[PDB]
């Protein structure tokens, strides 16, 4: 609680979506968060099988929180189209 | 519950229109138990005539498992003719 461990949960995955680059082709969303993509399937360990509570055990990532460090870089225009629709098969995993 | 609003530009469209053949699963089954065994204003829909209101839940079940059938068979020679589709209806 001193040193910020939540501020860095958000510097880190910000900096895992400027090197992702979202882009698009022929006027069609690019989800080039393949790196934020895979990291959310390298999370779970399938944990349902080790007894964990993997089920509702995504909430350490922010997401309103998130788009205030996204304008800071100035890309929130660029990403908000699929962080939010990646965001979606995030709550149904 | 499962209807939450998911986004709709999401990669994973087949796995939220499977959540939503069983929302209007659950949701005929919370027909059947609350009552409401009646009511039937089918009548005349484009050229088709239908018997019973019931037969247009049918009807919209069938039509939640072709989207699925047609979700699950995605390659470029059917998204193009729907992008034609689509556009031909109405611009996106």
């Amino acid at each position: 609680s001193e040193v910020d461990v939540e501020e860095l949960k958000l510097e880190i995955l910000c900096k895992a979506i400027k090197r992702d680059e979202w882009s698009a082709t022929d006027g069609k969303d690019d989800p080039i968060e393949a790196t934020k993509d895979s990291i959310f399937v390298k999370v779970l360990q399938n944990l349902l099988n080790k007894g964990i509570e993997l089920k509702g055990y995504l909430p350490k990532a922010e997401t309103l929180l998130q788009s205030e460090e996204l304008n800071s870089l100035k890309t929130n225009s660029y990403f908000e189209f699929s962080l939010k629709a990646n965001y979606e098969c995030y709550m149904k995993m | 519950e499962e209807a939450a609003g998911f986004s709709n530009t999401s990669l994973i469209l087949l796995h939220q229109l499977e959540d939503k053949m069983k929302a209007h699963s659950f949701f005929v089954d919370f027909l059947h138990q609350v009552g409401l065994f009646s009511r039937l204003s089918t009548c005349q829909t484009k050229g088709m005539l239908v018997a019973t209101r019931l037969l247009l839940s049918e009807h919209a079940e069938k039509l939640s498992a072709a989207i699925v059938l047609k979700n699950h068979h995605a390659k470029l020679p059917v998204l193009v003719n729907s992008a034609i589709q689509l556009a031909l209806d109405k611009r996106m």
